């Protein structure tokens, strides 16, 4: 009534999402509503979630895609953030799954083009969600779904695994709630396998009131499937709820299957017909130099893209780096005084998890590499060795650091 | 007139494959060691890395592989004792103590038109792509890969007048003094004949008159990979008979035939070259990706 | 120009008196426990103190200042910083390698790392050069194969721009 931001009058709380309030804008001149996220400065500085909060803003800033909320300002105030995005007016998917008995296979085909299609946007933009429900995707006035709440978001990373146990322990995959490393795009995977489930038959494939019990069943990956869902859909959902994270589905092989390829709009991914069209590829990025030019990279990037067998493919066998069947302490013990002949300088992370550099004294540049001990299957261990980024060759200077280290091991 | 400005606005970096394999050889490494190699990662040919000058030295071949044979082979009976103890940098000091090489690269960012000149102007079929920043090879360019670049792009630009035209009329390509082998000529006297005349390959003809078969340098490689490298008396058609069975003839184009014709069948095909014929069957000369890659650049 | 006001504690008539209206009580609207009301202020220090249910009270996690008689009165602070967002996070984001050593067990091999692109078959109908797409979480990460006669091979996935070069060296 009397609270204002930005023009906008302050009403009744939408709901309480992972970081700050969510509230209803309305316009005080013409009546437009918004939603408003209200973040707590206290409360971030509190918890070490600065960064979070940052890599959140900055994503949402540039993401535009027509399946997310979008952020159109984020105001800043002494005590609280104030971020104001789209308003959607049909509430929360969750509640039209509750409302209704079952969603139909022609209208939840539609809502699960429209999830999959901002999944995809996300994951290509080195974005994963790790908190993906019903409860979390919205619908507007036109029945399109809508994705919010990129509280549990994280980036992702070249050869950086993701460890944070993310989501609601329904919608969580087998490796989330084990606690053990993962890749990211998997998780997002599983947690769409489950909305789709939803959708189609109206209940959880995973569920129970005991906790334990309720992760046997994410664990087993056993769950009923009903007799009046087809063939095609359940094929689709068996191979999105995989235990295994590399037997499981991926966008690539959904947008191939059968059942979803049925009235798929041509603008929702990029290697469609009407998304060159419709979709800005945000190549002025690289066309900023020197009104023709923007079409002629589209039209070469076409040309390139459909020529697969072009660019991509259609004795003894390797292995990652070097196994051990010793004691933990003593790899550890043995990799120490090695680098001491070498004379190397190593940054301690964790008791396994090394940050290692040499100077090279023929180019006069610093070489630096990440050391990690990992555990295969029982009693064997593995030494993993990968680059840092940031005269002579950086992929040669590697494979050489690693040399001296292996022959001195 | 037109591809010429095609290749000067395009970067070496387009051309490069999404996901791509790459051999590197260390100088200290043995000869013999880096032809097998090149076998099982099935590879051509790999840039070689000099460990105590930290820099890439030059480019490891299968004209390499041809020049040891041909310099320390002696008989079937005493084993080739150079290929099976020499190191890439002491096969190098022998090959360079009577000329030196400064490795001929070009960078990612530089034009398709730098580096197709590069590839006619220093004679060679191979050149490697690193990047200035980083000191990385990135890809191997090879004219096969620009020619089928090209093609991918011939109805985005409109055809010249040129490319409509007859191969007699436009007249590209070596007509005169073709190196030729017969079908009972032994691998060491095909083996001189590639390093005197400087070829690529050399058409086998028979006692009847008639081109049956082609032997090229990458022919070479077979006898590393059977281990048969140390009997290099045997005939051209025994060293051929590996590849024989799925082979039906040597690829060819007539001199009536149109330019757009002839670039079509070298990239469907994938070979290097085509054995130029008049009328019914009569040889005229070779066509090459490098012949037809300097008529779109002068 | 925006600041908060947010009072935390419970009341039924709440009201703010401030260094920006001569000591006056303003009346603050309810949402269902929190009071709050937005005000345009320029940069600077402005004190302010709370009058809840008849009678006067400071905000405890709030900065406070007592005068000569005895009256406590909150502090707030308008800094230029405070008003833009990437300014505002860098400063509440403000609140070395030495060469010696240093019972849980080590974190589960992921299984993603065991996917090795040279041991994948590829099609015979194309370039031995080319691979398939790898995933973004195998590259910089080193692969070996088994010494064989003083040689050791090491190959790595590595990014350029778009595009992936997997690297081998034959080093003895
Ligand atoms: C558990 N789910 C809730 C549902 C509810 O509040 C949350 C916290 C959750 O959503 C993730 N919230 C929603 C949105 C939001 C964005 C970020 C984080 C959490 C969010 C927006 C964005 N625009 C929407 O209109 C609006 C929408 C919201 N919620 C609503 C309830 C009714 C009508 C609209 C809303
Ligand atoms: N908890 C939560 C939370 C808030 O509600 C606010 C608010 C707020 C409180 C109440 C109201 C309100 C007041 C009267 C009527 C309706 C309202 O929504 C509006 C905004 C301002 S900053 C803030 N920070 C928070 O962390
Ligand atoms: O001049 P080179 O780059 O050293 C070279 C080695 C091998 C070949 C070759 C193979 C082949 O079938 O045609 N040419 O060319
Ligand atoms: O100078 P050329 O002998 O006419 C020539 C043209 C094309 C090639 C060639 C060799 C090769 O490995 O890939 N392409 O060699």
């Amino acid at each position: 009534g009397r609270v204002k931001i930005g023009h906008y009058v302050l009403g009744d709380t939408l709901g309480v999402g992972t970081f700050g309030k969510v509230k209803i804008g309305e316009h005080q001149l013409t009546g437009h509503k918004v939603a408003v996220k209200i973040l707590n400065r206290q409360k971030i500085r509190s918890l070490d979630v600065v960064g979070k909060i940052k890599r959140e803003i900055q994503n949402l800033k540039l993401f535009r895609h027509p399946h997310i909320i979008k952020l159109y300002q984020v105001i800043s105030t002494p005590t609280d953030f104030f971020m104001v995005m789209e308003y959607v007016s049909g509430g929360e998917l969750f509640d039209y799954i509750c409302k209704h008995g079952r969603v139909e296979e022609m209208e939840a085909r539609r809502l699960f083009q429209q999830i999959l299609s901002a999944v995809d946007y996300c994951h290509r933009h080195m974005v994963v969600h790790r908190d993906l429900k019903p409860e979390n995707v919205l619908l507007d006035a036109h029945m399109n779904a809508k994705i919010a709440d990129f509280g549990l978001s994280n980036m992702m990373s070249d050869g950086e695994f993701l460890r944070t146990s993310c989501g609601s322990p329904n919608y969580a995959a087998p490796e989330v709630i084990s606690g053990r490393l993962y890749a990211g795009p998997e998780v997002d995977i599983w947690s769409c396998g489950v909305i789709l489930y939803a959708l189609l038959c109206g209940t959880l494939p995973f569920d129970d009131e005991h906790v334990p019990t309720l992760f046997k069943k994410i664990r087993g990956g056993v769950f009923y499937i009903p007799e009046y869902l087809n063939r095609s859909v359940a094929t689709l959902l068996m191979h999105m709820l995989q235990v295994d994270p590399l037997k499981r589905a991926t966008i690539k092989d959904i947008r191939e299957h059968e059942w979803f390829k049925q009235g798929l709009p041509s603008y929702l991914f990029p290697e469609d017909p009407s998304y060159d069209a419709n979709v800005i590829d945000d190549e002025a990025v690289k066309e900023v130099c020197e009104a023709v030019a923007y079409h002629l990279i589209i039209d070469n990037r076409r040309i390139m893209n459909q020529a697969s067998e072009f660019y991509l493919a259609s004795k003894a066998k390797w292995h990652l780096g070097i196994r051990s069947q010793s004691k933990p302490y003593d790899i550890m013990a043995e990799v120490y005084r090695a680098m001491k002949q070498l004379d190397f300088e190593w940054k301690v992370v964790n008791a396994y998890h090394l940050r290692v550099r040499r100077k090279n004294p023929v180019t006069g540049n610093y070489v630096k590499m990440s050391l990690q001990l990992y555990l295969v299957d029982n009693r064997s261990y593995l030494l993993d060795f990968k680059s840092i980024d940031d005269l002579g060759s950086h992929t040669m200077d590697f494979f050489e650091m690693c040399a001296s280290l292996i022959t001195t091991l | 007139s037109v591809y010429t400005s095609f290749m000067k606005s395009h970067r070496c970096y387009d051309l490069i494959p999404t996901s791509s394999k790459l051999v590197v050889f260390d100088t200290s490494l043995q000869v013999k060691k880096a032809f097998f190699a090149l076998v099982t990662n099935g590879v051509r040919a790999a840039p070689l890395w000099d460990s105590k000058k930290q820099s890439f030295v030059g480019m490891l071949t299968i004209t390499d592989f041809i020049n040891i044979l041909h310099r320390y082979y002696k008989s079937a009976l005493v084993q080739i004792y150079e290929l099976e103890e020499h190191k890439i940098e002491t096969w190098r000091e022998v090959y360079l103590q009577d000329s030196f090489k400064p490795l001929v690269c070009i960078s990612p960012n530089a034009s398709l038109f730098d580096a197709v000149s590069s590839l006619i102007r220093n004679k060679i079929h191979r050149l490697p792509v690193i990047d200035p920043e980083s000191g990385n090879t990135l890809y191997i360019l090879t004219h096969k890969r620009i020619l089928k670049f090209l093609k991918l792009f011939i109805t985005e630009f409109p055809k010249p007048e040129f490319m409509s035209k007859s191969l007699e009329e436009l007249q590209i390509g070596t007509y005169a003094n073709i190196a030729m082998v017969r079908t009972t000529t032994p691998v060491y006297v095909a083996l001189g004949i590639f390093v005197q005349h400087r070829v690529s390959a050399l058409p086998v003809v028979d006692e009847k008159g008639r081109v049956v078969d082609i032997y090229s340098k990458f022919d070479v490689i077979n006898l590393a990979a059977e281990k048969t490298y140390n009997n290099l008396d045997v005939s051209v058609t025994k060293a051929l008979q590996h590849r024989s069975h799925y082979f039906e003839g040597v690829l060819k184009c007539y001199l009536h035939e149109t330019l757009e014709t002839i670039i079509n069948r070298l990239v469907e095909a994938e070979v290097h070259r085509l054995v130029v014929v008049d009328e019914n069957d009569v040889v005229k000369g070779i066509v090459s990706l490098s012949d037809i890659l300097q008529a779109l650049v002068l | 120009r925006p600041t908060v006001f947010r009072w935390t504690g419970g009341g039924k008539e709440v009201y703010l008196s401030g260094s920006f209206n001569n000591w006056s009580k303003l009346p603050l609207t309810r949402s269902h426990n929190n009071f709050v009301a937005i005000l345009d202020l320029p940069e600077g220090e402005h004190q302010y103190k709370f009058f809840v249910d008849g009678q006067w009270t400071h905000d405890p996690s709030e900065p406070i200042v007592t005068s000569q008689l005895g009256t406590v009165n909150n502090i707030i602070q308008v800094k230029k910083t405070d008003f833009e967002v990437f300014d505002a996070l860098m400063v509440d984001s403000q609140k070395q390698e030495p060469y010696v050593c240093k019972f849980r067990a080590p974190p589960i091999l992921p299984p993603h790392l065991l996917q090795v692109i040279l041991n994948k078959d590829t099609g015979i109908s194309c370039d031995p050069a080319l691979l398939p797409e790898p995933n973004h979480v195998m590259l910089n990460h080193l692969y070996a194969l088994s010494i064989k006669d003083g040689v050791m091979v090491l190959s790595a996935t590595h990014r350029y721009k778009k595009k992936y070069v997997t690297t081998l060296l034959y080093k003895p």
